[PDB]
RNA sequence: AAAUG
RNA sequence: UUCCCGGGCCUUGUACACACCGCCCGUCACGCCAUGGGAGCGGGCUCUACCCGAAGUCGCCGGGAGCCUACGGGCAGGCGCCGAGGGUAGGGCCCGUGACUGGGGCGAAGUCGUAACAAGGUAGCUGUACCGGAAGGUGCGGCUGGAU
RNA sequence: GGCUAAUCCCCCAUGUGGACCCGCCCCUUGGGGUGUGUCCAAAGGGCUUUGCCCGCUUCCGGAUGGGCCCGCGUCCCAUCAGCUAGUUGGUGGGGUAAUGGCCCACCAAGGCGACGACGGGUAGCCGGUCUGAGAGGAUGGCCGGCCACAGGGGCACUGAGACACGGGCCCCACUCCUCGGGAGGCAGCAGUUAGGAAUCUUCCGCAAUGGGCGCAAGCCUGACGGAGCGACGCCGCUUGGAGGAAGAAGCCCUUCGGGGUGUAAACUCCUGAACCCGGGACGAAACCCCCGACGAGGGGACUGACGGUACCGGGGUAAUAGCGCCGGCCAACUCCGUGCCAGCAGCCGCGGUAAUACGGAGGGCGCGAGCGUUACCCGGAUUCACUGGGCGUAAAGGGCGUGUAGGCGGCCUGGGGCGUCCCAUGUGAAAGACCACGGCUCAACCGUGGGGGAGCGUGGGAUACGCUCAGGCUAGACGGUGGGAGAGGGUGGUGGAAUUCCCGGAGUAGCGGUGAAAUGCGCAGAUACCGGGAGGAACGCCGAUGGCGAAGGCAGCCACCUGGUCCACCCGUGACGCUGAGGCGCGAAAGCGUGGGGAGCAAACCGGAUUAGAUACCCGGGUAGUCCACGCCCUAAACGAUGCGCGCUAGGUCUCUGGGUCUCCUGGGGGCCGAAGCUAACGCGUUAAGCGCGCCGCCUGGGGAGUACGGCCGCAAGGC
């Protein structure tokens, strides 16, 4: 396993997608931040640290929008997109005036930074930039 | 193409070929007639298209249309040409422009007379 | 490039 | 078994 | 109700749709264009070795011998190294061109057959081998992109 | 051959200082400072004249213009893969302003290259310019910056500086002038000629700015400031404006009634481009003169090429319009002529007698001193895809492994701070661009300010992620112990069934073969039958949709050597991993070499039928080959037309092989149908063609063509 960053991503994003109350990924300090993030800007009702036959995960909450109306009743999505950037083929570095927005605000980008995991929001306040991670919304 | 791939060997940037290869960057080229004739066309036309053909400056020798409606053209007429083809003529790449050196105007011509080398009637 | 005589050559 | 327009 | 002519419905193959009186393949004949090969021929560039070698700086000499003096020197003059290029010989790359030759493209209301698309009337295609006016055929093994 | 001056040349002196050698101090590449030995300067001319002005001489610093060196950036071909003797380094020296193999002697044997050396092709490079949403592409003319060259080449002289466009030498080619040769060098400004599709006046002035020399008046300036030609480009302006019929004539259409040009014109009034007449510049105030001081400062004067021009006034004539298109894209429609002719054409396509597509015409559309065409660049082309594509069947997964370089890589703690990120700071000339103001009546053009950014030097800071060093871990990976299934591979041995031939016996009139036949075999005793021999090759039933292998591929049975692999237990190592350009190995059939071998079968080849033919299909013969050993060849529908490893996303059912508690649960293989999702559809779907990351290979319209040339491989066939 090459990436662990895009896996969970990953493990995240197929979930949502069969509507899984939940889904474990294995347990990281650095996954964790970012998970952090993307609960506090409510991708996610939350997370918590887990085992599995003595091995450490962390188990993340899923969320989603309003049962629906019409032959296919199935809801909206919370994370509706969540995709690597950075990758470690291609390492994706911004500097503050170069730190996109995504989807016009109303997604985030998440980075790696000299002061934390972060958000765009969060950045051009900070008045940083970092390795960017990921974009989600 | 993974990007280690796009560093290694690099996107190739596609090349030009001219369609007009006689002219040797010009614009237009002066030449003399060799042959004078007449060209069936390739279907499913049937004609009998004006051609010459042409010996260039560049000492290179192109067949090239003669438009119009006659033409003051023969052997040894000393002519200039034009780029674009007549598709239903293989081999035929080039123009010959009415109005210049021993080519005549086309008599009688009214209309688009600029194309035809027609000055401006009665 | 000769021609029959034609002062012209190419 | 048995061609072509 | 096997066959021949026509028709109905379902299904299957299709490269047909001007719809099987459909499509389509190769040689061979003719015309045109471009390219390869070719006894060679012409040019451009280029490399190696050697011969000769201007001007010129550098170096030695300046004496059987000139001039100058500021003469333990200078200048003329002489020898030498290198040296533009010239010459001889032998190579490398590129271009042009050549009796003839190879297939290719186009042209077309030509000649031969009918290889392929319907089980295309011997399923097809394939690598290879041999053979044949030509499509092609046949052997061995392979594929289904075939059987219905 | 001889005379003579100087700011020309030399010697002695002088020595603030400087140059050099040696010692020592600070420094640190040859930077400073000392000490001793020795070595070096010089030029006078002016006026009004016991003084100032221009000169000269040595040294020190500044300023400006440079030389050299370094990091990074800079086009196409790998069908250019190897390159190098001053080559790479050292020693000593020569040379220069100065480092250096720049040059020399010598010594060592080095230097460079898939991060593309060497070679070939093409190009002067940048500010910028063009296009573009941007990213990028293309380009480097004008103006600014650097370089390079001055007919082709070599050279050095003088000099602060040159190896010097209008300086010098020598060789070459060429042309010129009238026998010894003397001559030239417009890629300065104009002009000629050749070439070409094409590219200007042998103009005007030093008035301005700017340069050289001069104490200064001034002299020179084809730099320049202006003028000339060219719609070449952009920008401004004109050929008029108000009125004018239910509407002239003419022409075009027509349903014969009318419809169109068209308020268009004619005609009316109003204006007044051009042209006349007068006045008429800004650009030009300095040097110079005057007072003071030839300074500060104040006052005088001089001069304008463009130019009698712009511009400002007075008068004042209705005063040029062309080009492209009108089938679709694409805005513009109707008559006639023509009849696959003449012709149009950017693509699809028009023309064969009623053509909105050809030629004319009426009408219409579009732009307008221009409109079109040709050429080229960017665009549309997310059609080289970084932004921003792809590969089951559309072009595209390497026939399969193994592995070098490379790219990439789990969890935890810390050190460094390289990438990365922030801040300061220097740089990033000017012109151009951008915003704002402003000046020519606007504009084009031109001034003045403002905003800067990438990128790089420096200083500081941060430490999540990447890196790196260091410490631990067990989830990846690999081992241990035990156990399994299997046509996996190699050698050898060996068993039966069948075909064939031969011998024997018995037996007789046909057998064979096809659609039907014939050729063939058969009284010389065939076929059919029995017994015995010889020999080669393939292994029936088991047998499956099964099993094994990375692929090719592997099947009677035995033994021996040997690979891959699954399971259980949870013992060991502690990230030892994934992928993999080259390299290496393997690679069905056919084919090739040298020996065997040869029963059945069977390309070629003979014959018999069929047929118009039948170099086939079908029938009777039959040679290579098929078999074995060794060595080659290296192809394929080498296919799942699907590269490999990993994580993640319903299940239902069939089956093969393991472990468990055996209803079933759990691993690893093999199929089928299907969630989500994918897909152009077909179909795929935990055996992905779904969702993602890593690495490799490959595609970029069809044909030409897997052809040619080159190169490597091969005996050849032929492969790459
Ligand atoms: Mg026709
Ligand atoms: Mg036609
Ligand atoms: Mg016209
Ligand atoms: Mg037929
Ligand atoms: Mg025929
Ligand atoms: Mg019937
Ligand atoms: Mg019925
Ligand atoms: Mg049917
Ligand atoms: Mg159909
Ligand atoms: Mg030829
Ligand atoms: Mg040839
Ligand atoms: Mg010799
Ligand atoms: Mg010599
Ligand atoms: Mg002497
Ligand atoms: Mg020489
Ligand atoms: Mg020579
Ligand atoms: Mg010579
Ligand atoms: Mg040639
Ligand atoms: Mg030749
Ligand atoms: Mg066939
Ligand atoms: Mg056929
Ligand atoms: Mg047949
Ligand atoms: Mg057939
Ligand atoms: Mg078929
Ligand atoms: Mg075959
Ligand atoms: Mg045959
Ligand atoms: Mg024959
Ligand atoms: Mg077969
Ligand atoms: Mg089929
Ligand atoms: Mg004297
Ligand atoms: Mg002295
Ligand atoms: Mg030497
Ligand atoms: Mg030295
Ligand atoms: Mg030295
Ligand atoms: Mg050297
Ligand atoms: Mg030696
Ligand atoms: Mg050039
Ligand atoms: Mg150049
Ligand atoms: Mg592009
Ligand atoms: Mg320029
Ligand atoms: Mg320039
Ligand atoms: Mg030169
Ligand atoms: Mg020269
Ligand atoms: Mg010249
Ligand atoms: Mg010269
Ligand atoms: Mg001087
Ligand atoms: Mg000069
Ligand atoms: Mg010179
Ligand atoms: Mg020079
Ligand atoms: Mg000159
Ligand atoms: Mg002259
Ligand atoms: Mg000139
Ligand atoms: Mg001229
Ligand atoms: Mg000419
Ligand atoms: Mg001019
Ligand atoms: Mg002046
Ligand atoms: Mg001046
Ligand atoms: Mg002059
Ligand atoms: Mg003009
Ligand atoms: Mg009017
Ligand atoms: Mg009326
Ligand atoms: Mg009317
Ligand atoms: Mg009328
Ligand atoms: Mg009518
Ligand atoms: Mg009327
Ligand atoms: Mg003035
Ligand atoms: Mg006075
Ligand atoms: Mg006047
Ligand atoms: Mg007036
Ligand atoms: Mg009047
Ligand atoms: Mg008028
Ligand atoms: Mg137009
Ligand atoms: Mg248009
Ligand atoms: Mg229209
Ligand atoms: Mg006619
Ligand atoms: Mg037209
Ligand atoms: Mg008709
Ligand atoms: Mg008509
Ligand atoms: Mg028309
Ligand atoms: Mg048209
Ligand atoms: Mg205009
Ligand atoms: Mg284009
Ligand atoms: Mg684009
Ligand atoms: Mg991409
Ligand atoms: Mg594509
Ligand atoms: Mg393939
Ligand atoms: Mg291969
Ligand atoms: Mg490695
Ligand atoms: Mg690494
Ligand atoms: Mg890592
Ligand atoms: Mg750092
Ligand atoms: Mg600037
Ligand atoms: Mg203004
Ligand atoms: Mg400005
Ligand atoms: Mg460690
Ligand atoms: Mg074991
Ligand atoms: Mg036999
Ligand atoms: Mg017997
Ligand atoms: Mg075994
Ligand atoms: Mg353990
Ligand atoms: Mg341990
Ligand atoms: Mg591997
Ligand atoms: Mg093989
Ligand atoms: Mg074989
Ligand atoms: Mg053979
Ligand atoms: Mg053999
Ligand atoms: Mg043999
Ligand atoms: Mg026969
Ligand atoms: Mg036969
Ligand atoms: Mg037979
Ligand atoms: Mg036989
Ligand atoms: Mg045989
Ligand atoms: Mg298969
Ligand atoms: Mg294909
Ligand atoms: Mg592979
Ligand atoms: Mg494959
Ligand atoms: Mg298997
Ligand atoms: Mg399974
Ligand atoms: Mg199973
Ligand atoms: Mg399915
Ligand atoms: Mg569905
Ligand atoms: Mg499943
Ligand atoms: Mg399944
Ligand atoms: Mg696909
Ligand atoms: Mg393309
Ligand atoms: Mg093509
Ligand atoms: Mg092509
Ligand atoms: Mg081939
Ligand atoms: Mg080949
Ligand atoms: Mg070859
Ligand atoms: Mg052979
Ligand atoms: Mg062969
Ligand atoms: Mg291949």
């Amino acid at each position: 396993l090459t990436d662990p960053i895009a896996d969970m991503l990953t493990r995240i994003r197929n979930a949502t997608r069969v509507y899984k109350e939940s889904t474990d990924v294995p347990a990281s300090r650095f996954k964790e931040e970012i998970l952090r993030i993307l609960a506090r800007e409510g991708f996610i009702k939350g997370y918590e640290r887990v085992d599995v036959d003595g091995k450490p995960y962390l188990r993340v909450y899923l969320k989603y929008g309003p049962r629906r109306q019409g032959p296919d009743p199935r809801p909206e999505q919370v994370i509706h997109h969540i995709r690597r950037i950075s990758k470690p083929g291609r390492r994706v570095y911004v500097g503050v005036k170069e730190i996109p927005r995504v989807r016009r605000g109303l997604g985030i980008a998440i980075l790696s930074t000299s002061k934390g995991v972060l958000t765009d929001r969060e950045a051009r306040k900070l008045g940083v930039g970092g390795e960017l991670i990921c974009e989600v919304w | 193409p993974t990007i280690n791939q796009l560093v290694r060997k690099g996107r190739e940037k596609v090349r030009k070929k001219s369609k007009v290869p006689a002219l040797k960057g010009a614009p237009f080229r002066r030449g003399v007639c060799t042959v004078v004739r007449t060209v069936t066309p390739k279907k499913p036309n049937s004609a009998l298209r004006k051609v010459a053909k042409v010996r260039l400056t560049s000492g290179y020798e192109v067949t090239a249309y003669i438009p119009g409606e006659g033409h003051n053209l023969q052997e040894h007429s000393v002519v200039l040409i034009r780029g674009g083809r007549v598709k239903d003529l293989p081999g035929v790449r080039y123009h010959i422009v009415r109005g210049v050196y021993d080519a005549a105007g086309v008599k009688d011509r009214k209309k688009s007379r600029s194309k035809y080398g027609t000055k401006k009637p009665k | 490039t000769v021609x029959p005589v034609x002062p012209y050559v190419x």
